[PDB]
């Protein structure tokens, strides 16, 4: 008799560690290329905040007004999101950011701050709807009528919760000293936060800005995290953005950071800014910031685990 | 596959196979227990292999605000770190695994050749190309119990023996 | 081990062993070369794999006390992902030396079986299931004469080729 | 190279080949298919092996002026953790390689052996030693053969049997 094996005419190139390119049989794939480009996510909550950004879910800009508290096992944050309507930026934005992405939503309590003989309704050209206003969970105090002094405010807040709350406050650093003691008097404003894990202070400094969104003061939203049975005392002689909502987590979700629209076609595992990577092969090689369980980054093109044996032609 | 000059293009079923080009006829039959075991452990390889992780991970970047530069640096460099030595152990699996399967259907391939001997004593010899030299006459009962494993090899050694 | 049929339970002392069933009655012994070869073979593996780490690695994050938000995902990715990688190779070097070993134990196996195919030139032949059909009569000497590899084959040849 | 008793030393030309010890007298010989195999395999592993990485990292620490003691400890301990495992992954490559290569050798000393006693049914035999027990007369024309793969066994068959 005559022993042999099967083979065929065209069969597929891979990898061995003693030669390159070796024939064979059949071959399959480890490395992913196919991308789908959706957020195809069937299954778990998602929100797709769009022209929202998620860091304006806790001071509430106009944009971010339909998600100021949300739910959702999955964020999806866009380029084109704003998380500031008056401008100023955030400190430590991407640790409060990555809280955000790990929230699993989030929740607005009022934290009853009653303020007496002093207008607190905030109004600016920026911040706009309809007409002059602020943020939504955000008082901008201001003085009584014109430039007259703000009185030095205690205002301790306790978080009696089982969850530790985020508290987010601003700091408005007027475009000119007139302006500031237009808003709030003359005198070096000085503000205090104060809680178990958190006392650093800071001082308004009213200074000339380029007009960003067609002003030119900055609120700076400074953070924090109070633990359960815990209180902070804002101690502010003037120039403050209070917080007249304190937000809490909700549980465990993911953030990512995409472009593309959103459906429920699959069973998605992780997602990034092209897209879902859906696949169980161990490799892929569409993007290298792909967050979720789901296969990883590799440098290389392409490449084949022979499934079949080694090819001889007839 | 080593000693065989070349693989079968008719065999289509079947892995491994058996063509005897005796009197009767012509015929290209399958085995199918090497084959059979050939298949299940390079599935069950991929099985191991293909495999999504089980463990989650978060977004540490920033793709639309830039993060601080210095631990920009530091998420950048230590991701082109940990995507070099990915794409080394992959490469690095894929290639050892592609030896591993092709040495496995060498030693598969080597495995139906050394059971086929050791059914045939001496009623048959090997040849070198990968086929055997039958000292015998016997009409395709003979060839498929060589296939079906239940060859009787006591009373073919008479005739076989002085050839 | 994959022409066989089965192993032994009786083999205790040695890993590879021999049986008779010669005329002189029933025996069950032990090889020594080839398990001493394949178990020092597997304990320089082990003794290898064996080795507690040299690097010193120091506390990079607070239990108690929890550090900067920014910089604990930092630390708590990297860990994460080497973590993932440590699990990956542990699992993958796992898979390999057992399959090593197995591999071992088969080459270790049919080493001897094609060295007691060298020590019996045409005396005796293989049947298939791991056995060698003995063509010549000896008073247990020879079974031993096999087994402490001093076995002369050409005094025996007049006997075993007529048969 | 397991059953051999000792590699050969005066063989410089290539890595396999034959000793004669005929009735012309003695001689070696460098086979050249099989050391060519081995060779072009050995170094293609070296190639995918030697190779330079296309990933360019930067410079992620000052040796000069120190950077802040806690985003430097974890640079620290990522460049740390990073050397462990590629020290790890080198020691694994290494040793799975070393192994590969020394079974590589192995197995294309096995693959000429069993092509020799394929080329010779019954003219010669093994002795365990690595030789072949050549049962007919002819001087270093045979031998060649032998060497060239052009070996004619059936015009030797009528004087091999009975002896
Ligand atoms: C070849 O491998 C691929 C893996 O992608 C598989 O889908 C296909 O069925 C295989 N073909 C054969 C004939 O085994
Ligand atoms: C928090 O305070 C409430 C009321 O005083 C008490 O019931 C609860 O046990 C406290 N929890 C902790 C963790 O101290
Ligand atoms: C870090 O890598 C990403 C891609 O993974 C790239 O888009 C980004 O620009 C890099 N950051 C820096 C600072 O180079
Ligand atoms: C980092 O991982 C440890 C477990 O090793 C965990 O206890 C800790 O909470 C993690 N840190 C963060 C910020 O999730
Ligand atoms: C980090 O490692 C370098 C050498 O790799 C060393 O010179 C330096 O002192 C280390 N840094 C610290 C903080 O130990």
């Amino acid at each position: 008799i005559c022993l042999g094996h099967h083979a065929v005419s065209n069969g597929t190139k891979v990898n061995t560690l003693t030669e390159r390119g070796v024939e064979v049989v059949n071959a399959t794939e480890t490395v992913e290329r196919t991308n789908v480009p959706r957020i195809c996510s069937k299954g778990k909550r998602t929100v797709d905040l769009g022209q929202c950004g998620l860091l304006g879910t806790i001071t509430g800009p106009p944009q971010c007004d339909q998600f100021l508290e949300f739910s959702a096992d999955l964020i999806i944050e866009r380029r084109e999101g704003s998380d500031v309507c008056y401008p100023g930026k955030f400190v430590n934005e991407e640790a409060l950011r990555q809280i955000l992405r790990e929230s699993g939503g989030i929740d607005k309590e009022t934290m009853g701050f009653t303020y007496s003989g002093i207008r607190t309704n905030g109004a600016t050209s920026a911040c706009r709807r309809s007409g002059s206003s602020f943020y939504a969970e955000m008082k901008w105090l201001l003085s009584n009528t014109d430039n007259a002094a703000f009185p030095q405010m205690t205002k301790s807040y306790k978080n009696t919760r089982r969850d530790p709350a985020l508290i987010v406050w601003g700091i408005h650093h007027s475009g000119s000293t007139t302006e500031q003691t237009k808003l709030y008097g003359s005198g070096s404003k000085l503000i205090t936060v104060g809680s178990s894990n958190y006392q650093q202070s800071f001082v308004p400094s009213p200074g000339a800005r380029p007009q960003v969104n067609g002003q030119s003061g900055r609120i700076d939203f400074h953070w924090l995290i109070l633990n359960p049975n815990d209180t902070v005392t804002f101690s502010f002689n003037g120039a403050f953005i209070a917080p007249d909502r304190a937000s809490f987590l909700r549980g465990k979700s993911m953030g990512i950071q995409s472009g593309v629209q959103v459906d429920a076609n699959c069973e998605g595992d992780c997602y990034h800014s092209g897209g879902t990577i859906i696949s169980n092969l161990p490799f892929q090689n569409i993007n290298s910031r792909a967050v979720g369980k789901c296969p990883r980054y590799v440098k290389q093109e392409s490449l084949m685990l022979a499934t079949g044996m080694k090819n001889v032609p007839e | 596959a080593g000693f065989i000059e070349n693989g079968w293009e008719g065999l289509i079923d079947g892995w491994y196979g058996f063509r005897h080009q005796n009197a009767q006829g012509e015929g290209t039959a399958a085995d199918y227990k090497s084959t059979q075991s050939a298949i299940d452990q390079i599935t069950g390889k991929l099985n191991r292999l293909i495999e999504k992780t089980n463990q989650q991970f978060e977004l540490i970047d920033n793709e639309f605000t830039e993060v601080e530069k210095q631990i920009g640096n530091v998420i950048n460099w230590t991701r082109d770190s940990m995507t070099e030595v990915w794409s080394y152990n992959a490469e690095l699996l894929v290639a050892m695994e592609n030896q591993h399967t092709i040495d496995l259907a060498d030693s598969e391939m080597n495995k139906l050749y050394e059971r086929v001997r050791r059914q045939l004593r001496e009623n048959a010899e090997e040849d070198g190309t990968g086929c055997f030299e039958i000292f015998h006459k016997c009409d395709d009962d003979c060839m498929a119990s060589i296939r079906n494993n239940t060859y009787d090899h006591s009373k073919y050694r008479e005739e076989a023996m002085q050839n």
